[PDB]
């Protein structure tokens, strides 16, 4: 209604000038369309490219999981398998990507004719139950690691005799266990085999034969760098785990040197960080320490390998009757049967559960936060420096979620001290950065800090998680 | 003058088809898994959906049938109740969420189909936007040309959906043939996390995202031919192929990817081509690209229609209600539309559209099945030829109060906010329909204004 009919539009609207304007409008918006096309390929063209992926393997996406005696992982007067086929699920939730088995070949003493590596030891397991639990670990996509230690009830790593036999059982062996279908080897104490280099590149080539995912764990007992450097001369790609970092404890700038060193000699490759090859982490430090370097290793480029029990902070020295080399998992009161009632709840691993602060829940917030951003998976790993009794570095891939930890290794409490960010590369410092997660009671989480004022107390870590710049 | 009719039974099995699998597939198994731990309970809440959906699709036609006005639910919610409701439908319609629609499957469209050029890397935000302006603008010109064209390309997309869609499954079943073993043990057995109503109703709500968009026949009625008929017919035809795919689909991919791998990763459709194709993996999100493409057309023309049957009550200005003489299309109310789509590109987010729309959607659906009801026991015999039963309505009823529940226990400061400004077209209601006699300058300026409009777009009145 409010506005003209037919006949008169068609009667005004055929004035000239106005056919062309309505013209001029439609070119015009065509010549519009075509300038957003134009800029929109600018853009394209004129814009930084992806970095290239480092062909990511399986053993890089997470934590390894270490039992040394299979006996008392789940109690006595139960050593079959089947208790790992159920207890699978809790390994599941602690969301671990590797399992190693303890040695359970037969080896009685240093007889060397009579020691087998093939042969399966009842008491453990039958052939028959170690497939049905490779099964179950492979359904649950967690890949099994055994251990192949001749000698591990005597003195001697191997044997005391001549070791050439030895070699030639384990280069037997190899097939019958990879044919078996386990993901990968581990041997320990090589510092006493001779020449150990050869035969180690010599296994090496055998497992990568097979195929490409397979692995091999190398365990040493010295913290000498260059004794590590020369066995890996010709094992470049070998994990070796050794007590590198067992040699100093809580120390604010000498485990930063001993990194940086390590990392700067080995040609920045992809090594395994742990305090030991086979012993618990509680061994090396005090109760006050535990949070500290679980949130360390888990922050560092390379594969972090745990001792069981060693997520809930499990003590060989608060129960007289639980030998050092084999402690006794604690699931409840009546796991330990002497002296009933010393076990506590705070150590009893029922009790770490549902409290928020136990170290368990850290360890798993802290695996949860491993295996999903490729910062903490495959990126660069920058370290600057920082006030006395502190170790601070960043993670950083190509222009994801950017990391940065800093430990607060000294005894006493301390301003952060950031001064300079030394080698920041493309990820620039903001002054403004989240917090995931605290190590210490209070520290309230997810609100924004500032960091040029951080006041941190005595042993607390801290993971400041800032997004690209 | 008048818009002929001109959709078919194909097309109008086109139309739904193409608003219904726009982007669900390809995204939400991620959510459905995340809530609901089991595979299983994965399937039966997304077969449970597809039944639900099913009920309203049946309800609704016959709902459609009864009154052959054109427009949706602003036609059949307006005979019912009276014109303040209708209005504050509308208003909420032109102001939010139907213009964020659009731009948001543009948005998506434009990232899915630059990803092949940056895998790993974040689509830059400036190249996503003018792609996204650039089909918006692409398309609201193909449908101001004519609408054969568009019912045309309607058709090309939907068929590249089922194809896309027709590959995955196909792929699926290949990789089934080889050995495989459905992952049967994870598959049903333990559920996971289920709730009484703490997941399951998520998870319920989560899959109903996908099954969004079958409510658009109506917006597109009296413009097909024989709307008694064909009108029904093709929801019948639609509504379960579009289920038992969506089903084969969810299948399919459960099967040839880990639990933990869908849990962690976001894009589970590449993830599947990187596994199976292994070779040219990238056109994988182009087509998803594409299959993004059609639906914003499609929307567009259901927009349009939309505004128009407002203009002819009076509610909107008489500017919309003029079309083409010769191409016979409403060319104001398509470039209103894509004027208000593209001025939702310089919002900084785009995600705080959802917290009203999730539980709008869902109450104005319940609102017309009221009115259906009411109009049922007002009077009989008002040309129905169908004659549903009257249990579907109330078991819809009754569960769209279980979606409004969920969402206020999910959302209630979002939900609040959100309906205020519902009450914002009250003095826009006002100021339009109940103050009439107005000053004589401003009737002059008005009918001055809309002068200039019909003298640069050619556009007679309706008669
Ligand atoms: C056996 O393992 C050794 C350990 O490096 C590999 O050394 C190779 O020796 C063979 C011939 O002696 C040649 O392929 C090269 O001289 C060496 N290549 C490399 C990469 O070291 C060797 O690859 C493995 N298998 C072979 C082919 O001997
Ligand atoms: C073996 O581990 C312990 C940890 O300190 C050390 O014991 C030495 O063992 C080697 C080989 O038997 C011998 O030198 C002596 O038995 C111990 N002497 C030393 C060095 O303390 C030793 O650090 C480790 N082995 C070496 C030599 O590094
Ligand atoms: C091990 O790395 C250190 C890094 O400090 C080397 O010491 C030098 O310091 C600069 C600064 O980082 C290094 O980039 C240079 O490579 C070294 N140059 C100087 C000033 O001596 C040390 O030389 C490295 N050793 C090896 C074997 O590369
Ligand atoms: C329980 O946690 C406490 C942490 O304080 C540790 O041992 C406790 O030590 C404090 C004082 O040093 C006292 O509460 C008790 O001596 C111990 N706790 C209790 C409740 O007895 C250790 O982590 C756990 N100790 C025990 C035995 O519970
Ligand atoms: N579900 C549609 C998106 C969609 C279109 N119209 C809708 C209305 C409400 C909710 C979702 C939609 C898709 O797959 O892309």
């Amino acid at each position: 209604f409010t506005g003209l009919s037919k006949e008169e539009l068609l009667k005004v609207a055929g004035s000239p000038g106005w056919v062309r304007t309505r013209w001029a409008l439609l070119l015009l918006f065509w010549l519009g369309w075509l300038g957003m096309l134009a800029g929109a390929v600018v853009i394209i063209v004129r814009a930084p490219r992806c970095r290239e992926l480092p062909a990511q393997k399986w053993w890089h996406t997470g934590a390894l999981y270490r039992i040394g005696d299979l006996q008392a992982f789940q109690g006595h007067g139960a050593g079959n398998l089947a208790g790992l086929k159920g207890r699978l699920d809790y390994l599941s939730s602690l969301k671990v990507k590797g399992l190693v088995l303890g040695p359970i070949h037969k080896n009685q003493k240093d007889d060397v004719a009579q020691t087998d590596l093939l042969q399966i030891d009842p008491n453990f397991g039958s052939k028959e139950d170690f497939d049905s639990l490779l099964q179950s670990a492979k359904k649950k996509s967690i890949r099994v690691i055994l251990d192949l230690t001749p000698n591990y009830r005597g003195e001697n790593s191997w044997f005391s005799t001549q070791v050439d036999t030895v070699a030639t059982k384990v280069k037997d062996a190899l097939e019958f266990w990879l044919q078996a279908g386990v993901d990968g080897f581990q041997v320990r104490d090589i510092e006493n085999l001779k020449d150990a280099s050869s035969f180690l590149a010599e296994w090496q080539n055998i497992t990568k034969g097979f195929s490409e995912d397979r692995l091999l764990i190398a365990g040493t007992n010295s913290s000498d760098l260059q004794q590590i450097l020369s066995l890996l001369e010709s094992n470049k790609d070998l994990l070796l785990t050794s007590s590198y970092l067992s040699d100093s404890g809580s120390t604010g700038e000498h485990t930063k040197s001993l990194v940086t060193q390590y990392l700067n000699a080995t040609g920045n490759r992809w090594c395994s960080w742990s305090l030991s090859q086979a012993r618990l982490l509680t061994s090396f430090l005090p109760a006050q320490l535990l949070r500290l370097y679980q949130l360390m290793l888990f922050t560092l480029p390379g594969t972090p390998v745990f001792s069981y029990g060693d997520e809930i902070g499990l003590d060989a020295a608060a129960l007289p009757g639980q030998p050092m080399e084999a402690p006794v998992m604690l699931w409840d009161e009546s796991s330990f049967p002497d002296i009933p009632g010393a076990v506590s709840a705070n150590m009893t691993v029922k009790g770490q559960s549902e409290d928020p602060g136990s170290l368990l829940s850290l360890f798993r917030r802290l695996s949860d936060q491993r295996s999903k951003e490729r910062s903490l998976l495959h990126g660069d790993f920058h370290a600057f420096s920082a006030g006395p009794g502190l170790f601070s570095y960043i993670r950083h891939w190509d222009q994801n979620e950017r990391f940065l930890v800093v430990l607060n290794f000294g005894d006493v409490g301390l301003s952060a001290g950031l001064q300079a960010s030394d080698l920041p590369a493309s990820a620039s410092l903001p002054a403004k950065a989240d917090l995931l997660l605290s190590t210490q009671p209070g520290r309230e989480e997810g609100s924004p800090l500032e960091l040029e004022r951080l006041k941190l107390e005595p042993h607390e870590g801290l993971l400041l998680r800032f997004p690209y710049a | 003058v008048t818009l002929q009719r001109n959709i078919t039974l194909l097309n109008g099995v086109a139309i739904i088809v193409g608003t219904i699998i726009g982007s669900g597939i390809f995204v939400t198994p991620t959510g459905v898994l995340k809530e609901a731990g089991s595979p299983g309970l994965a399937l039966v809440v997304w077969a449970a959906c597809g039944v639900f959906s099913i009920v309203g699709a049946l309800c609704y036609a016959e709902l459609g049938t009864t009154i052959s006005k054109s427009g949706g639910d602003y036609a059949y919610m307006l005979e019912v109740y009276g014109s303040l409701p209708a209005f504050l439908k509308l208003w909420i319609e032109l102001l939010i969420i139907r213009p964020s629609s659009q731009y948001i499957v543009a948005l998506v469209f434009a990232t899915y189909l630059l990803k092949p050029l940056f895998p790993t890397c974040p689509v830059p935000e400036e190249a996503a936007k003018l792609v996204a302006c650039l089909c918006v603008l692409l398309l609201t010109a193909v449908n101001c040309y004519s609408v054969k064209a568009a019912t045309r390309v309607q058709d090309a997309f939907a068929a590249a959906k089922l194809l896309a869609l027709a590959l995955i499954i196909l792929l699926g079943f290949v990789q089934i043939g080889k050995g495989d073993v459905s992952n049967l043990d994870p598959n049903f057995s333990f559920e996971g996390t289920k709730l009484d109503v703490g997941n399951i109703v998520l998870a319920l709500y989560s899959g109903l995202f996908a099954y969004g968009g079958w409510n658009y026949l109506n917006f597109v009625t009296e413009e097909m031919i024989n709307p008694y008929r064909n009108l029904p017919l093709a929801i019948i035809i639609s509504l379960p192929i579009v289920t038992l795919v969506y089903v084969l689909t969810n299948l399919a991919y459960f099967t040839t990817l880990s639990t933990e791998q869908m849990l962690s990763s976001e894009a589970v459709a590449v993830d599947f081509g990187n596994y199976h194709l292994g070779v040219m993996s990238w056109i994988i999100p182009v087509f998803v690209g594409l299959s993004c493409f059609g639906s914003v057309n499609g929307s567009l023309f259901t927009s349009s229609r939309l505004f128009f049957v407002g203009s002819r009550e009076g509610h909107l200005p008489s500017i919309l209600s003029m079309i083409h003489p010769q191409l016979l299309t409403p060319v104001p109310s398509l470039v209103f539309t894509c004027v208000m789509t593209l001025l939702y590109a310089f919002s900084k987010d785009i995600f705080s559209v959802i917290n009203f729309f999730s539980f709008f959607n869902w109450l104005c659906v319940a609102l017309a099945i009221i009115g259906m009801i009411w109009l049922r026991h007002r009077k009989p015999e008002l040309e129905r030829p169908i004659k549903v039963n009257l249990a579907l309505p109330v078991f819809f009823i009754l569960a769209c109060l279980f979606l409004i529940a969920v969402s206020f226990w999910k959302t209630p400061v979002e939900c609040g906010i959100g309906f205020t400004i519902i009450l914002s077209g009250l003095p826009v209601y006002f100021f339009g329909v109940w103050w009439k006699n107005k000053p004589k300058w401003l009737l002059q300026g008005i009918f001055s204004t809309t002068v200039l409009c019909q003298k640069l777009m050619q556009v007679v009145p309706q008669e």
